[PDB]
């Protein structure tokens, strides 16, 4: 009938949300509101050294939405060793931004802060309604859950240099062998090919949104991906549905129901865990003072019922094993949900833990003078060609069977003279 | 005509080069001796969302021109100005807004489709730079003494 937690660390920082990399590593990253991310042995124990430290170039404060916002890894992460992360910076309140990281090749607990790529940087006026969830769908395209920030139209018809990307979802594809840009649009996409509209944007009809529940296996043949998310704004919640195998010409509505009753909302989830064989595929979602429900619709009818959950708030989190967390309010810590009736660690649910590695990849290895996008292309620096950029290349170019070689010192074979041949 | 596309400006440099507006001299106020340049613009065909009429002459002509365009083009709708001069705030430093010099303009009608062709119609009425600036609304601005 009721469920119990059982804390797993406390001392911690401002603690926001926390999720796995799917890659055997059973770490779990804990993200920090000042702009850190620790990460949690399979066992435990929090590392000495940070995954990531940006709290210099993220403006947090408290009360106020800004800070350390979302985190995402590349589904391969375990070869590309890329991921994503959105915070809220400044020098308009400041910027709501969306940048691509990649660990260290030489340490896999620590992220290289200098192969930062920013893909986002949205305007902000005020710090409420920011949202900034990253995620992705069974499709591999990044999605992007974006509040309205309380942008009136007033606001963004009689102001320059305002986001336009505020109170919707983005479609981007992450992978891509282009160079020329961060990142490409789907076909699928509806905006795709537009030359009227963004062709980021997937759809909107946001506001406040929490932490959006997603749902990666639909009750449903068709739909093939579902995310429900609860606004506070009134106070309702709006869900959308995604097929796979669909090219969008229109935007895809956001479906407004009320499925809650009354009270605020902190998020929710889908458990995907082997703990719970009760709780599994039930919505689940909470406020800030530990009360929770469970959300369920139905394969007929497709009506909503809610059920009470037995058991400051502030987060949660899902480990790769798909086991739910939650992080409440140095005085910060992490708890976990388990259910009575079954083991905490069921004979079936045991794996074992392969320990995160230093990245291997192709590009990884024989990369320089560039960049590596997620599909392994080594996008060459201005002044560099070839596969792997070592080819130099001169200004002006090279003539007559010319090879660069030194700043600009083109070199001809026997036969021709000149700076350039 | 054409329409311009989503995001697209003319010419396509940056705004405050020589081919387009200019350079920026600086913030205009009241108290600032350069605060004579501008004036009021009491052109009957053009709505003021709203001290929002002041502006230079360069932009006077080019938006009065620009006023008749737009009736010219569609059935009894008109020229739309959401914001000219900004007396203080609201923009980020070096924005011709602060001299007068730019105009964020949309349909009566707040046709957000018209806004492509909108922005052509002001390319071709003279406007020393216009940009697609966002869904919302195009920017203008012209160059000074
Ligand atoms: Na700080
Ligand atoms: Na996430
Ligand atoms: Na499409
Ligand atoms: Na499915
Ligand atoms: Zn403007």
């Amino acid at each position: 009938n009721c469920f119990c937690i059982q804390e797993v660390v406390s001392g911690l920082r401002q603690p926001v949300g926390a999720l796995h990399s799917g890659d055997g590593s059973q770490r779990l990253f804990i993200l920090e509101k000042e702009g850190y991310v620790k990460i949690l042995t399979p066992e435990g124990e929090i590392f000495k050294e940070p995954y990531l430290d940006i709290h210099k170039l993220v403006q947090s404060g408290i009360k106020d939405e800004r800070g350390l916002l979302s985190l995402a890894f590349h589904p391969n992460y375990k070869k590309n060793g890329k991921l994503y992360v959105s915070y809220t910076t400044n020098q308009h309140d400041h910027i709501l931004r969306v940048v691509e990281y990649t660990v260290s090749r030489k340490n896999p607990h620590q992220v290289d802060l200098r192969t930062a790529r920013v893909f986002l940087e949205v305007a902000e006026l005020h710090r409420k309604h920011l949202g900034g969830q990253l995620l992705f769908g069974p499709d591999g395209f990044l999605y992007i859950i974006l509040g309205d920030g309380m942008i009136t139209l007033d606001d963004m018809e009689e102001m320059d240099g305002l986001s336009d990307f505020t109170g919707s979802v983005l479609r981007l594809d992450v992978d891509t062998d282009m160079c020329n840009v961060p990142y490409s649009i789907p076909r699928s996409n509806p905006h795709f090919n537009s030359t009227n509209q963004p062709p980021e944007v997937f759809a909107h009809g946001l506001h406040d949104p929490g932490r959006c529940a997603v749902d990666r296996h639909p009750t449903d043949i068709n739909i093939n991906l579902t995310i429900l998310c609860s606004d506070s704004n009134r106070s309702s919640a709006r869900i959308l549905q995604i097929i796979k195998g669909k090219d969008y010409e229109s935007e895809p509505s956001l479906l407004e129901f009320k499925p809650f009753s009354n009270g605020p909302l902190v998020g929710g989830f889908v458990y995907r865990g082997c703990q719970s064989e009760r709780l599994y595929g039930s919505y689940v979602f909470g406020d800030r003072n530990g009360n929770f429900l469970t959300l369920q619709q139905s394969p007929v009818t497709k009506q909503w019922q809610e059920k009470p959950l037995c058991l400051h708030i502030l987060g949660f989190g899902e480990d790769e094993l798909g086991e739910v967390y939650i992080l409440s309010s140095h005085n910060g810590k992490l708890y976990k949900i388990v259910d009575p009736k079954r083991p905490l660690m069921p004979e079936e649910c045991r794996a074992t833990v392969q320990p995160a590695q230093t990245l291997t990849s192709e590009c990884s290895r024989l990369c320089r003078n560039g960049y590596c996008t997620p599909t392994g292309k080594c996008c060459c620096s201005p002044g560099w060609e070839g596969d792997f950029c070592r080819t130099a290349k001169c200004e002006p170019a090279c003539r007559h069977g010319g090879v660069c070689v030194r700043p600009n010192k083109c070199l001809c074979k026997k036969g021709y003279l000149g700076p350039q041949c | 005509l054409t329409p311009l596309a989503y995001k697209q400006f003319i010419p396509n440099v940056a705004e405050k080069t020589l081919g387009a507006s200019g350079r920026y001299e600086g913030k205009i106020t009241r108290n600032s001796e350069r605060f004579k340049e501008l004036t009021p613009n009491y052109n009957p065909d053009i709505i003021f969302k709203d001290a929002d009429r002041l502006m230079t002459q360069r932009c006077k002509d080019k938006l009065n021109a620009l006023a008749i365009s737009v009736m010219n083009q569609w059935p009894g709708v008109k020229l739309r100005v959401t914001e000219g001069w900004d007396e203080d705030g609201h923009h980020s430093e070096e924005s011709l807004h602060y001299e007068g010099r730019a105009v964020d303009i949309t349909t009566s009608d707040r046709d957000r489709s018209k806004y492509g062709m909108l922005a052509r119609l002001a390319v071709e009425a003279g406007f020393d730079w216009v940009y697609y600036e966002s869904k919302a609304h195009i920017h203008c601005s012209v160059k000074a003494e």
